[PDB]
RNA sequence: GGUUGCGGCCAUAUCUACCAGAAAGCACCGUUUCCCGUCCGAUCAACUGUAGUUAAGCUGGUAAGAGCCUGACCGAGUAGUGUAGUGGGUGACCAUACGCGAAACUCAGGUGCUGCAAUCU
RNA sequence: GGCUCAUGGAGAACAGAAAUCUCCAGUAGAACAAAAGGGUAAAAGCCCCCUUGAUUUUGAUUUUCAGUGUGAAUACAAACCAUGAAAGUGUGGCCUAUCGAUCCUUUAGUCCCUCGGAAUUUGAGGCUAGAGGUGCCAGAAAAGUUACCACAGGGAUAACUGGCUUGUGGCAGUCAAGCGUUCAUAGCGACAUUGCUUUUUGAUUCUUCGAUGUCGGCUCUUCCUAUCAUACCGAAGCAGAAUUCGGUAAGCGUUGGAUUGUUCACCCACUAAUAGGGAACGUGAGCUGGGUUUAGACCGUCGUGAGACAGGUUAGUUUUACCCUAC
RNA sequence: CUAUUCUCAAACUUUAAAUAUGUAAGAAGUCCUUGUUACUUAAUUGAACGUGGACAUUUGAAUGAAGAGCUUUUAGUGGGCCAUUUUUGGUAAGCAGAACUGGCGAUGCGGGAUGAACCGAACGUAGAGUUAAGGUGCCGGAAUACACGCUCAUCAGACACCA
RNA sequence: UGACGUGCAAAUCGAUCGUCGAAUUUGGGUAUAGGGGCGAAAGACUAAUCGAACCAUCUAGUAGCUGGUUCCUGCCGAAGUU
RNA sequence: UAUGCCGCCCGUCUUGAAACACGGACCAAGGAGUCUAACGUCUAUGCGAGUGUUUGGGUGUAAAACCCAUACGCGUAAUGAAAGUGAACGUAGGUUGGGGCCUCGCAAGAGGUGCACAAUCGACCGAUCCUGAUGUCUUCGGAUGGAUUUGAGUAAGAGCAUA
């Protein structure tokens, strides 16, 4: 009695205002990265922070 | 009959509230009545506090 | 299916926190107690005129049931629930095997 | 009803290849993957763990996570009118390196060599690439090449 | 005439204050003049910040001013706030400064005067600094207004639900914990 | 160059038939107390390097060989297909314009190359 | 960890197509619980040894997707284990399906919190994870009947016309194996094959549900020709007469009755002949009202029953022109 | 069984397009030293992030860029239909259902006589000029133009979608 | 299946017909009142109203359904899909 | 008014209306998105770590205007079911950006300081899972330090009232 599905006009709708890239930040999402690499990486970066806080004289 | 994205409100108006709305126009009219009521009570209770 | 009996699994315990031998039994539910808040609520609402103030499910679709094993550690006596997939027949165990005639 | 299962419509793509059945050759495992390295996605049907969805088969992303038997790849997934940041977890037989990025990363060093050289010499470097230019004026010589006068053919059956 | 973009689209930026304030329009008049003639990048920033609305000129606190002069090299600059300068009773030390605001609060005026400083307007500023010579333009935090914590709510954004009562029984049961159905 | 041990790519390396192999190495080969595994020291285990051996393995070569891998203006700019027309044709379908372009077939060539460590008349 | 499977080949008393034994070939032609596809040859298969990773903690990720849920899956991390010489592999089934919210009830966890005037023990309530289920599978608690019927709607959708279609029906060619003593074609015609038509019946749902009066007959006009008769012709298996096949041809006519509401059909009889059709399946402000199809009623079969029947039977209101046009 | 042979496959296949499709083409870059770290390494080896230097004319393909990015809020809609090409069911359909694109819906105007969808072109109010599709015997603006042929029909033929 | 059928009439007219000494016709009085009456049974009748009368109220009942929805110009400009 | 050409009847539902689809004989007048309680966004106004006089009192040229105390609502603290507990290691952190300003310069530029805001790595509060010091009503207390866990949080306040 009706019709079921069509992908007609769906491209036109999408392209009118849209198709857009996700912008790519520097320092990306460090989440779902190996937990023990993270656990360490924190202590590495804290170490580098202390080493430049020592260098500042 | 549900929002776009709005807080869920509880507006208690499913009775015949329209039949017992009490608007206080009498505020100013009651205020002078209470002042007159105090003045006359102080004339009655002549030298004593209200 | 055929779950054998007593098996060595992990025990939360608080004392164990390791693989100990738990004695395995099938789970079965107790009694409504007649004093659960949802029973007292129901009995209150059902009392008087009106008659059936709550729904009654009579549209049984599923044949079998999810079988649940009440594993009980032998040292500390603490229990755990493991749910197996839907099975028709259940042997608490069990005439193994015979791993080739 | 209709079928929309995980490995549906994937008869011919997760098929192995003609006379390339059996075992994976060990270079696949000895290959080293690091974060920021651009890698392809192409499943090895013989290996049925950490295998990508048929969507991601053929795609190219960049490694974001590195663990035991597996990497993590970021792929661009257009859905409606906008891309999302789709994070896969792929076993290392389902990926390979992209000579795409290998031929760039050697052109960077070729440019670095050309410029660092021609800074202290006679300079005409033009580091940028140019497309296929309209061909220059040449003289074609007819010395033992006296043109063969071709004619079109009559029709005949077989 | 296959139009690439939307024809007759407005710039989408305020060119005047929707404020009908006489004294703001006299201040806009001065800074539209200076912006045009001076050719100092300061005067374009101040003209736009004058056009900006109440939600986009949030109050810069004295405590935020004191912090912006805590900076090395920028300790003797004139503090250009385009909007309210509010008081902060949190801090105790406040230095001798000159701050050019639209409005001060009775508390902010007291604290800046008592330190020994000069409460300036934008025209009292413009008469001493036509090019904003030795100025420090500050802005209060925009994304701290209570409306902004409901912007782009959905699963699993960690944004505030629009509600009126905040206890249990109010939007914690099903879809906010794995116990009752699922979580977000 | 030979061989071994471990390999990379995984038939130019596999298959079928034959014919060679000095040296060393590999192998076959000898024994059953022990460790060990069998219904059977056959396979697996331990012992010897002695009792014999290139017949097999293994390596190499041969064949208008099978297969495989290459290349070609070979077929073929064919089949097909993107685009275009108030092109044709009753229609089925087809021709032309601007592009992209196979598979079979035919003929010619080829028959593993290479990494590390040790050994070798 | 050992081995190699289907099938075939050559062979060993009873033993043969098939019981067991041995060797040779054997890229999978087997096997892997099922459907199908993919995958797999010192294995994922078959045989043997030990176990319970089918475990605990919660998070991220992929598919479906709103990037919600559910289901399934992935990859880690932190514990504890299994195996193995070890590398390692193991968070159920080689991979793609095998499943389920709130509320309620019940269980597991934890020296937990609460029962608000303050204590204790039952009791109840909570917190974290399961289970009892919704197959209409994002999850109401649910039998008919109306021919006494009703309302809001609908041409989003049927029963009549019309429109595209032409399977079906009807008519008409092409080829001609053959039937017709002989002889394809005087007259017919197999196997095939190309059409035309919209007088059937379908298919469809485009128009109409604030109605286009729904069968047949009576009357009456006009048109079509795919010609029954008549006019004039050609052909013959045309001697005559008679008949048959065609051509021009719609000028001309093409009936009276028995039964049936019937259209259709079937008989009797005359005629030169008793051809086929259309015109909103012509024609109801032209009629008629037998049939159909309101309400009454009877029978049969079905239904516990109300009632049902495109089964049978009987009784059942047919309205208006004085407007415009046409005549 | 062997070598030949004819013709085939939506749910066969060694081979294998065209069109569509992923990613890259650099300052968040490259090169040279060196710093912490509870991760990993036999290790002083790595891995992630850095310090400090060095290379900006060619800033590391073409073309474009109408400003680029960001957010809030809310209307209507959720019956669609048509056309070339690919395509399923169906004898078929102005039938039913899909794929990409373009249109009508929501669109006037010039043309196909007339027509929602075809062709050409999209539109403020006028002047002038030039053209599109389509035509130029007469209706009817515009050659009863030029040129080479074909056709004579007692049922001529005459412009795509389209009768 | 006559007349009339915007009538004499919201059921009449004319002819023809059923019956005509009883289960007959009929006036007045009286009883039965709406999920009730009454029914020699047609869901018939119950004040032109009946498969549940009429009057008022609740009531402006509700309607995913039909219809309507009142000045101009300017700028922007959709959806029939998940 | 004549003349050339053009012009179907509007409103409506609709994929499609001149429609053999619906409403409309004609005219005047009346005739359909209102008010309210409570709220989201955006904007204006006031005051701004506060804010809001008007329930009430005082006052008055009397329903007006003017003045005003104590509360109260909201905000100034979150998170837990709850008993509860409760926001600075540092310049209120580091990193890449970042307008504007400061310095050297003719300018090109380089260097410095960098608000908002954006990404990111941390730190702090509550919850959950452990860790389990000095001690002690010997079962209380929970220091100390961790966790791919978690929150509508902190990190020099933005809100309240009115339109
Ligand atoms: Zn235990």
């Amino acid at each position: 009695k009706s019709k079921n599905h069509t992908a007609h006009n769906q491209t036109r709708k999408a392209h009118r205002n849209g198709i857009k890239k996700p912008k790519t930040y520097k320092y990306p999402s460090l989440k779902g990265v190996d937990p023990k690499f993270r656990r360490n990486h924190k202590h590495a970066l804290h170490g580098t922070a202390k080493a430049l806080a020592a260098a500042k004289k | 009959a549900i929002s776009k994205n709005l807080p869920i409100l509880k507006n208690h108006f499913r009775k015949h509230w329209q039949e017992r709305v009490k608007v206080h126009f009498d505020q100013a009219g009651k205020k002078v009545s209470r002042r007159n009521a105090r003045a006359t009570r102080a004339a009655k209770i002549a030298p004593r506090p209200l | 299916v055929n779950v054998p009996k007593t098996r060595k699994t992990y025990c939360k315990g608080k004392t164990c926190r390791k693989h100990t031998q738990h004695k395995v039994t099938q789970y079965k539910a107790g009694k409504a107690s007649l004093f659960a808040q949802g029973k007292r609520r129901y009995d209150r609402k059902q009392s008087g005129f009106g008659g059936q103030t709550k729904p009654v499910f009579h549209k049984k679709a599923k044949t079998t049931k999810k079988v649940v094993l009440r594993l009980e550690c032998v040292k500390c006596k603490t229990r755990a629930q493991l749910t197996l997939k839907r099975c028709k027949h259940f042997e608490l165990g069990g005439e193994k095997k015979q791993k080739g005639q | 009803g209709k079928s929309h299962g995980y490995r549906s419509r994937t008869r011919y793509m997760f098929q192995r290849d003609f006379r390339k059945h059996g075992a994976v050759h060990l270079s696949t495992y000895l290959k080293v993957y690091k974060v920021g390295d651009i890698v392809d996605i192409k499943a090895n049907g013989s290996i049925q763990k950490g295998m990508p969805h048929k969507f991601y088969q053929g795609k190219t992303g960049v490694v974001y996570n590195v663990t035991k038997s597996s990497v993590g790849v970021i792929i661009n997934k257009m859905v409606g009118n906008r891309y999302l940041e789709k994070r896969l977890n792929l076993r290392v037989e389902h990926i390979k390196h992209s000579k795409c990025r290998q031929e760039f990363l050697e052109r960077v060093k070729a440019n670095a060599a050309k410029r660092a050289e021609a800074k202290a010499q006679g300079v005409a470097v033009q580091l940028k690439r140019q497309p296929a230019q309209p061909r220059e004026s040449r003289i074609v010589s007819t010395e033992g090449n006296v043109p063969q006068t071709l004619a079109p053919v009559p029709y005949e059956t077989f | 005439i296959d139009h690439t973009s939307k024809q007759h689209k407005r710039s989408g930026h305020r060119t005047a204050p929707k404020s009908d304030n006489v004294y703001l329009k006299l201040l806009v008049k001065l800074y539209t003049f200076l912006a045009r003639r001076t050719d100092a990048p300061f005067n374009k920033v101040v003209l736009k910040a004058l056009f900006l609305s109440k939600i986009n000129r949030p109050p810069v606190s004295v405590s935020r001013i004191a912090r912006a002069l805590k900076q090395e090299g920028a300790a003797n600059k004139t503090v250009v706030v385009v909007g309210t300068v509010t008081d902060d009773a949190r801090i105790f030390e406040f230095p001798k400064t000159t701050v050019a605001a639209l409005r001060f609060t009775a508390g902010a005026r007291a604290k800046i005067v008592k330190a020994g400083g000069e409460c300036i307007t934008l025209d009292q500023l413009a008469v001493r600094a036509p090019k904003g010579q030795n100025t420090l333009i500050l802005r209060g935090p925009r994304n701290s207004r209570e409306a902004v914590r409901h912007f782009g709510m959905g699963p699993h954004k960690g944004k505030a639900p629009r509600i009126l009562s905040t206890g249990r029984k109010f939007e914690r049961a099903r879809g906010r914990r794995r116990s009752k159905g699922f979580k977000v």
